[PDB]
């Protein structure tokens, strides 16, 4: 299983980008939020929904309602650009869910 | 017991794998030590079904976290503290919230439920 | 954020308890839980607890349940009242080797006998150390401060091993470091239900058949310069000692009341030779200079250390006390602790003298009249320690030396109970999280 | 307590046996958990397993067939083994360090990635 | 502890919880202050065995689906809850105290085990 | 309306328990006794029933005997003895008093006897028909008490058990019964002092407003009356009798502590009082008196009546000797409608049956030099027989302690209780 | 007390409390007399922790989750609650009760 | 179907417990009754021969003789000199030698000063060394009783704690082993009496509408039978011997109790049973012992082997003074398929029962002549045990442990303990 996620898109700098995750299997279980970019391993931005990582900008965010999440970036930079991933542990099925990743560019 | 296999490990660590299916003189001596057994275990018995958690290993309460207690991190205490360390750190406190949660949610909910 | 309640959580302190018997199995080992099939031990990984062999309590613990079973034990027993009398003694030689004389005295005496109008006048062979003149008029040394309750036959001093077991919400916390001191923090620790076995053994100077050190000598001490306090040495590979009484005595029985009967000593049966234990020379030279090498560590590797005797004192503590099968053997360690070292088959043969009235504990008014034991005793044992005192400060020298001290019989235990420490298990816990009714 | 860089055969043949060690540096192995997660070439994370050294391991089902996972604290690492190897399973392997809280809702989160080993199924 | 005696019946259901902390804590003053803690035990425990009977579990307030027999006391709530303590209910109750618990043992408890 | 079940309710009834002493077979006490009052309380306590008494009897007992357990039997001593008059600077009074007794005594062997001599008081040797006994050779030899062992009273503390509570009444006026509008619930009684005295109460409470008059039934001439006092009296009692103790070794291990010869002049123990304070005192009881007989009726106090020295004398332990002084000097005067010292003349006895137990006595040994010791009279037991008499009364030992926990009573604590409410399960 | 020994087991089951009741209650004698008393507590507080590990700490008729395996017994619902006592019941389900009690705290703690 | 848990269940296995007294008014008073209830339709297999209530009572009954001992005088000084003579007064020919008059230096209650002292000893009580001393002196000293002390048999109860009950065989014809389909439970058991005797069971419990016959194995001739009478058979025993007590100050505050001067004639103690009476009681003996033994056995009743006094003839305790009868006018008879039998009795003073050595007392001497009846309700008796050639089998008078008389008292007890937790399947689910 793979959870749903925002198909891969663009912003303009300064705007905002909002990426969401979703699925059945999702529920009230706590979304991490991940990046990826060239060169590196993935890390860790954003935990319970809402918990800003060490060396996370105020400009990302997140939140959760219903079977949807979703990560809020403000004030994009070209720094932004990369793939991001919603990940979820599932209990009931003892699975980790990860999302299936959608690619954040910037325009300009 | 010998559950303690875990007391290096952090608390997030911990709290998880704690989920996993859990002649007259002499005679004074183990007689004063499981009479006080029984009492102990009696005791957090009790404590906890004043908290209302009788039965619930872990349970939540309505008492929030004051802000002059840890004041340090929520990503951390659970990734880079190990219970230990917490008990250290807390220890002189656990008397206030004992009271908070005996008072709290117990005495002032079981009132309210046919209030 | 919300307090959440956390009951299993891994957390102990420093407690002190009332830890119990365990047994494998005529002593007090019947009324002591007994062992289960195999021992529980858990390794707490990465945690490191602090230790000190130096302020524990099952120390202090075990002492009082020793002279507790102790007296429990000599207490059925019969007490020699009658024997505070005047007795007439005549010394022994017949079959004297030049160095057992004066040692043994021959004294007749008037003891009470089954009805209490009639006396009968009986005899018995005393040794030197357990009379006193009072001016050829002697009395048992006893006899001016306390009446002797003699040990029955029937009991056996051998010492059983004994484990302590924390009771239930208690533990016990093993340090498995080869290289610890004895305070300060272990860095390998298991928690254990049970101790290992502790033989309750009884000596003064030489630490016998106790558990041996891994790979290296160990010195243990509270205050390394302090010279009041005790050096404890534990030896890595034992130094085999033998202790025999050459003379071949015979038991008698006098009926001195009712169901009373005194042991004496009847006349031994062949020569009068002096009980001695043999220790290899070559063994005890090469643990000796073991010793050494880890004693420089704490003084500097250009001082000489020097081994010297006793200083003073009563006879248990300037002598290596111990009973060896019944017999209460008091042993001149004076060849043992006679070297300098500076910066770089044959035997050894300790006299030893025998004592029948034994004030153990260094308890007065409490004495113990040990019956003789018929026959010839030899007993083979195993050094694996000693207890040393430096003296003084002898300051600005290069000079250290050291003599064999008795101390406690504390210091006994302390080098079986060392690795081991009492906590007290929290349960309980309570940690924030995000959690609500 | 981030990981090294992990160790691993470079190329596995067809049915083949994978073996991938994970060291930790700056640290004990038995703080956290740990797990494995696979990205594939074009870009998906495949979370493969997880365990903490007391014995508690989470595999995933899709794999429990062929996954074999363990610690060694000794020597501070960790051991997967991916048995009969298929062409899908050519990816980036990362060795995670992780959180875990767990209160009333059990939670996980994949705190330090490792570099990765990169496998290729080939003959 | 106790402070609530002579205050009134409802003001003293605020601290049921104090009370109940109290409840549990030579070789012959060992024994006899060691049939003290075992009776102090056993008794707590016999209380909680006579709650957990009546459905009260491990609560401190209940609510009994047995009716309030009108043949007891005939007051109205406002004063057993208002003008009097805990002492003079007790005092006033007296005897019809045996009927009350048989009716929580067995009208209730029983007929709804039985029920369900 | 419907039942509902409470845990934790604050009720009680009159409960029997065995309480736990806790000083400063005890175990150590609390920081402070936390006394929680409690409002609008009304409690009725019972001094004459509480056995909260009748158990501080058992321990105190109990606590003296195993005290007496390791030290040394006198078995021995039980021998014929040699005995004269003690002359030398004997004094007009004390004469005959003290004897000069020889005897032949065991040593440490068993075969050697030593002849030793002792001063013996007239009060413990009786004559066989010169030669003498001590008295208790007819009815059991006894043990001697340790020198090291004090006799110094050192405060009890009782504790309530789990599940109980101790309440103490605050009352400035209590009769001893009744109600008490002012009740407080206290975890550990206060420092009560086990002095052990006859007629006179030694070192106790004192009333705080005026002198207090407690009997069970004041009608009834039989039970005793137990007098408290707002103020104290000062008594000073003392044994100008510097005298030596010898060690005789009577065995093994064992040693007979025994009266050497006395340095000077032989003079008789006595306890002074003022005259001035007994009287006002004396007057401020018959005051008290007056409330309860009327205010026409005649006071007379006459001195005891008869019966054995420990009940007819104000018998105390004065530093380790036991002292039995006659009050007759006290308790001699009539009050109709409305410096200087009184001088007592006390006996020193040395074989002690305490608290009327027949077959076990103690023999006090000699304490060396002069002994002096102050204390304070703080009430009386007295005894009645349209003039009213009262006598000093020597009743049980119980009523000493009675005076102290008069204001104590132990409860058991209910948690359950039913209470109608508007609520369905 | 323990009248029902004889009824069925349905006729038995309305009698529980009784039985419930009745299991709590020189110096030699005083201690055989006290460790009674202890055991008999501890027996309860140690059969109470397995009422309470299978979810009904408070009841004194518990009904789970777990499926009746046919292995044990394999008889009517009528039989075994209108021809039997439950003396009956505990020699024939004897040697297997070590293994109900198993799942019978799985399918307590990890199911819910 | 799913699983039920009952807590409360009426099931309950054989167990191994203490119970404790309920000696009515170390021991507490009873209720107002000790209330029984029939279980009905219960078959519950008994077994008197593995029950630990008899090895219970065993140790309890010695423990609480010897605490009635601890506060009591310990004769030390008695062990002396003892100068005798015959007592050579108006004797009869049965009680030549028997009594001595002993001269003995005794400790008075001042140290130094001894008295001359005469009493009157048993010969029982005294070995030669005209110089004689008292039996005990060369084990141990013994424990004179406090005169106040009474040796009657009280009835004591045995309750069982909470989580145990004890279960009574109501079956009449219950012989002691096997299924018992008349059961009660019982908060404890009926008034039981510690009454000590050998060879004869006295003043116990009697059987209904037969004699019933108790044996581990009838076949093995090495298990004593027990034999429980329908009717009583009553003995009456006497000590013709008016006696008078002397107290002799021994010590301070210690009293020894000596017989003085017996004022009158000395004749033999003696009890009498009824001819008629025990030829009936062995006639149902006979009876009931032929259904075990063949209709076709000859049953011979003869006295006993040999040994001790205390096991060779039937010892009992009349009225505070302890009787040795030489029981061989009751058991001589021959059986094949208003009189007075008279026992002649010794007396000893000097006693060591249950076997123990080391621990003796002394029973003081009582005044005047003592009378006392009693039931005979039972024997214990031992088969002979030679070959199956004879058609002729023998029985001799036991009297071996003491445990014995308390199996034929606790012999319809067994204790069990109650486990309460009870899975069955039921609808329900959730
Ligand atoms: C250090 O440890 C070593 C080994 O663990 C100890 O050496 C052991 O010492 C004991 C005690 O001396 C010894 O046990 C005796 O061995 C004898 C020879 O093998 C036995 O004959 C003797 O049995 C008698 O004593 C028992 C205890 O009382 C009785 O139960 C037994 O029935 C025997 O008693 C009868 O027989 C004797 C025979 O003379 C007779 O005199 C008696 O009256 C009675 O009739 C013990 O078993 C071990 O054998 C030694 N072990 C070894 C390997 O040699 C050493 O003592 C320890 N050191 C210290 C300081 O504790
Ligand atoms: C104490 O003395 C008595 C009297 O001699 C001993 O009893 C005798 O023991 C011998 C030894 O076998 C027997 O032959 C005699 O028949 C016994 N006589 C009696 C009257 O019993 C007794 O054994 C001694 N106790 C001891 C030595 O412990
Ligand atoms: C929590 O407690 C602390 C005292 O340690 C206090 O300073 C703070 O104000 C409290 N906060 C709340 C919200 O009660
Ligand atoms: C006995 O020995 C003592 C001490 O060794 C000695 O003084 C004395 O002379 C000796 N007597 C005889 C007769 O050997
Ligand atoms: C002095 O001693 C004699 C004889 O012992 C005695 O009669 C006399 O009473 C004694 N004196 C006094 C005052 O008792
Ligand atoms: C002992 O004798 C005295 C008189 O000498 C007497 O008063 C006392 O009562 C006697 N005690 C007894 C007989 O127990
Ligand atoms: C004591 O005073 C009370 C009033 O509080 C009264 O009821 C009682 O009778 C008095 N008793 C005596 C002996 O005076
Ligand atoms: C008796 O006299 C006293 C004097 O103090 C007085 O208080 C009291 O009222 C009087 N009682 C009467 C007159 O009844």
């Amino acid at each position: 299983y793979v959870l749903g996620q925002s198909s891969s898109m663009s912003v303009a700098p300064g705007q905002t980008a909002k990426i969401s995750c979703w699925g059945y299997y999702m529920g009230t279980k706590p979304v991490n939020w991940y990046q990826l970019k060239p060169g590196r391993a993935p890390s860790l931005i954003i935990s319970y929904d809402d918990e800003r990582a060490s060396g996370t900008p105020a400009r990302f965010s997140g939140s959760h309602s219903g079977s949807t999440a979703t990560l809020t970036i403000s004030n994009v930079v070209p720094a932004d650009e990369a793939d991001y991933f919603c990940q979820v542990w599932d209990s009931y099925y003892e699975e980790i869910y990860f999302g299936g990743g959608t690619a954040l560019t910037v325009l300009g | 017991l010998g559950f303690l296999g875990a007391a290096g490990s952090t608390m997030g660590a911990a709290s998880m794998t704690l989920t996993v299916q859990a002649l007259t003189v002499w005679g004074i001596k183990q007689l004063q030590a499981r009479v006080l057994a029984v009492e102990r275990y009696l005791r957090d018995q009790q404590l906890l079904g004043i908290w209302g958690c009788s039965g619930k290993l872990i349970c939540c309460t309505n008492v929030p976290w004051n802000s002059s207690w840890s004041n340090r991190n929520l990503s951390e205490i659970w990734d880079n503290m190990t219970w230990l360390q917490w008990d250290k750190e807390i220890s002189n406190y656990t008397q206030i919230i004992y009271g908070l949660l005996e008072e709290s949610q117990n005495q002032q909910e079981k009132n309210e439920q046919d209030l | 954020l919300w307090v959440t309640v956390y009951y299993g959580v891994p957390v102990w302190k420093d407690a002190e308890t009332t830890l119990f018997c365990a047994s494998d199995a005529v002593w007090a080992t019947h009324a002591c839980v007994p062992t289960d099939p195999n021992p529980q031990e858990i390794h707490l990984e990465n945690v490191t607890e602090e230790f000190n062999m130096w302020k524990n309590n099952m120390v202090e613990q075990m002492h009082t349940d020793i002279i507790s079973l102790w007296d429990q034990s000599l207490k059925p027993c019969v007490k020699l009242t009658p024997l505070c009398v005047t007795l007439q003694c005549t010394n022994v030689t017949n079959n004297i080797t030049d160095d057992m004389r004066g040692e043994l005295k021959n004294c007749s005496f008037n003891m009470t006998t089954e009805l209490r109008d009639k006396k009968q006048k009986v005899y018995s062979l005393f040794y030197r150390l357990d009379v006193v003149q009072i001016n050829k008029e002697y009395r048992l040394i006893n006899c001016n401060t306390s009446a002797c309750t003699q040990a029955c036959p029937k009991v056996s001093f051998e010492p059983i091993p004994i484990h302590y077991c924390a009771p239930a919400g208690f533990a016990i916390l093993k340090c498995k470091d080869k290289k610890f001191n004895g305070t300060g923090p272990c860095p390998s620790v298991s928690t254990v239900q049970c101790t290992h076995g502790i033989k309750p053994v009884v000596s003064t100077q030489l630490l016998l058949n106790g558990s041996l050190a891994e790979e290296e000598v160990m010195i243990r001490s509270e205050n390394i310069t302090n010279n009041a306090k005790n050096i404890l040495v534990q030896f890595n590979t034992p130094v085999q000692i033998n202790c025999t009484r050459p003379n071949n005595n015979t038991r008698k029985s006098i009926r001195i009341g009712p169901g009373q009967a005194f042991y004496a000593t009847g006349d031994i049966i062949g020569d009068i030779r002096q009980a001695h234990c043999n220790v290899s020379k070559a063994t005890w030279n090469e643990t000796l200079g073991k010793v050494v090498k880890q004693l420089r560590k704490h003084f500097g590797n250009n001082t000489i250390i020097r081994f010297a005797n006793s200083s003073g004192g009563d006879l248990e503590v300037t002598t290596h006390s111990f009973n060896c099968g019944g017999e209460f053997f008091y042993c001149n360690t004076s060849g043992l602790f006679n070297s300098t070292w500076i910066s770089n088959n044959d035997s050894i043969t300790l006299p030893c003298r025998i004592k029948q009235i034994i004030n153990m504990w260094q308890r007065i008014g409490q004495c113990m009249y040990a019956p003789p034991i018929q026959g010839v005793i030899r007993c083979v044992s195993n050094i694996t320690g000693l207890i040393l005192t430096r003296d003084g400060g002898s300051t600005n020298s290069t000079t250290e030396t050291f003599r064999p001290g008795g101390g406690d019989m504390r210091d006994n235990w302390r080098s079986e109970l060392y690795k081991y420490k009492v906590v007290k298990i929290e349960p309980l816990g309570v940690a924030p999280t995000r959690c609500k009714r | 307590q981030a990981p090294l860089p992990e160790s691993g055969p470079g190329v596995v043949r067809p049915t083949g046996t994978l073996s991938l060690t994970c060291t930790a540096a700056y640290g004990s192995i038995s703080r956290h958990f740990w797990g494995w997660v696979r990205q594939s070439p074009q870009g998906t994370l495949e979370w493969i397993a997880h365990m903490h050294h007391l014995g508690v391991k989470y595999v995933n089902p899709s794999l429990k067939n062929r996954v074999s996972i363990s610690m060694d604290t000794s020597k501070n690492q960790m051991s997967l083994t991916l048995k009969t190897v298929t062409a899908t399973d050519a990816a980036k392997y990362h060795c995670v360090r992780m959180g875990a809280r767990m209160s009333d809702i059990a939670f996980f989160s994949f705190g330090d990635w490792g570099p990765g080993s990169l496998v290729t199924v080939s003959s």
